[PDB]
């Protein structure tokens, strides 16, 4: 069995290739997210993840997609090396208490512990990756940052360390939103195939089961999302809370607003978790055994 | 029960300036962009400017921009058209709007009753 800090430094390299290879799906989905926040004189609009990321590559380069991969491959490193490398050890001091079989409760509890530390842990990274990657010369608001680590030192001398903070309870709240969800959906849904006989127990029941988690936890968790991503990328004094964001959306844009970027947000859980996963797998047997 | 009631339009030379007001009732005016369009007759009602709901960011077409500022208090309820260097052309009624979305499909406008700007052409 691998060791804790093969563990670790497994789920960083793994969450690292995942995040990598799909960060031009999330920069579609944060371009999608914040797109009606502020009317734009610009003909060029975000539709779709492939219109996205097309429109992002010919409007303003093919790096442009890549926009806060540092600051992404940070949060990998910190936040998701400890939520991915960590859920096993809480795991066990759950369960293993009282030897007992990992329960939904069991896997909900150990999911939110490694979830909101990581949260918090990473929060930086997030709030620097959101805002370069939202950050455009086409739509009339004018970048703030040039890069991940000037961002870093921007946000951190005129907005103070807890500027690097903000817009955590929102992603606390999309992280317990996805987690619940995602383990409800998936034991939900195995037992759905199981008895009414639709899938037997051969993989693709897991696999099916696992598409529709992922894409109703990614349904549950928009609109947290969207407020998130608009509230993180906000300069101090545009929202006076996050609920006064939501609310502003809400009257301005509509009920439908909420799911902005739920494709490119599904596209890059699913394929994103199944890289990590595949990566991460392989990663621990491939060190552990030498 | 929104209500827009516009003031403050009259009769200005060309050049001149006027400051029209929007007072919205009925609503939470801290939550909604505000949008002024205007409509003369022979023509087609036209989006003017807007404001975003605390007023972070405006926006104007660009036969007004630069001699059309959009201004807003929420502690007044009040929407604010500061119309510089007025053209003849400029001459219409102007109407202060919510887009209101909320639950619904698509956003539903309220207007005001509109205030009727005309721009003279005298020479004195
Ligand atoms: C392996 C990890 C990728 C290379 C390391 C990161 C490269 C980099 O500096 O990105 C910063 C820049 C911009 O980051 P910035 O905006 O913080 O500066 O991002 C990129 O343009 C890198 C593009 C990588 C393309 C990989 C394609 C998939 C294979
Ligand atoms: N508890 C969780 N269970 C399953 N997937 C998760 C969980 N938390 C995050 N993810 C997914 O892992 C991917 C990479 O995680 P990352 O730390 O980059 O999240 P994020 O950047 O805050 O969210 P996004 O990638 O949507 O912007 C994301 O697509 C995210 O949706």
């Amino acid at each position: 069995h691998p060791t804790l800090g093969v563990q670790l430094f497994s789920a960083g390299i793994a969450a690292c290739l995942a995040d990598v290879i799909t960060f031009p799906l999330d920069t579609a989905k944060v371009r999608l997210q914040v797109q009606g926040e502020c009317p734009t004189s610009s003909v060029i609009r975000y539709k779709g993840v492939l219109g996205t990321i097309t429109a992002v590559v010919k409007t303003e380069g093919r790096m442009k997609l890549y926009s806060g991969l540092p600051a992404g491959l940070q949060r990998q490193i910190s936040s998701a090396s400890l939520r991915i490398g960590l859920y096993d050890t809480v795991q066990e001091f759950l369960t293993a208490g009282k030897e007992t079989a990992p329960s939904l409760g069991s896997k909900i509890l150990a999911g939110l512990t490694t979830g909101g530390v990581a949260v918090f842990i990473g929060q930086p990274t997030e709030v620097v990756k959101v805002r370069l990657q939202a950050q455009s010369h086409l739509h009339g608001i004018k970048p703030r940052y040039t890069g991940t680590y000037n961002a870093y030192r921007i946000i951190a001398t005129t907005e103070g360390l807890t500027g690097l903070w903000k817009g955590t309870t929102p992603n606390l709240m999309r992280s317990v939103i996805i987690n619940c969800t995602e383990l409800v959906t998936y034991d939900l849904m195995k037992e759905a195939f199981v008895k009414n006989n639709i899938l037997a127990d051969d993989v693709p029941c897991h696999l099916v089961s696992a598409l529709i988690a992922g894409f109703c936890a990614t349904a549950m968790s928009s609109p947290v999302d969207v407020v998130k991503t608009r509230f993180i990328n906000s300069p101090p004094g545009q929202y006076k809370s996050v609920p006064n964001c939501a609310m502003k959306v809400f009257t301005n844009e509509g009920p439908t607003a909420f799911f902005k970027g739920l494709v490119p947000s599904f596209l890059r859980l699913g394929s994103w978790n199944v890289i990590m996963f595949v990566c991460f797998e392989q990663l621990k047997r491939e060190l552990s055994k030498s | 029960q929104v209500q827009l009631v516009e003031s403050g339009g009259g009769l200005v030379q060309a050049g001149g300036s006027l400051r029209l007001s929007c007072a919205a009732s009925g609503f939470p005016v801290m939550y909604y962009n505000m949008h002024w369009y205007r409509q003369a007759p022979g023509k087609e009602r036209e989006w003017v400017a807007a404001i975003e709901s605390t007023g972070w960011w405006a926006h104007y077409a660009d036969s007004v921009k630069g001699r059309f500022t959009i201004s807003r208090d929420n502690a007044k309820n009040t929407v604010y058209l500061q119309m510089n260097s007025l053209k003849p052309e400029d001459t219409a009624v102007y109407y202060c709007n919510v887009k209101d979305f909320g639950w619904r499909w698509e956003a539903y406008d309220y207007w005001g009753q509109g205030t009727q700007v005309t721009v003279s052409s005298l020479e004195h």
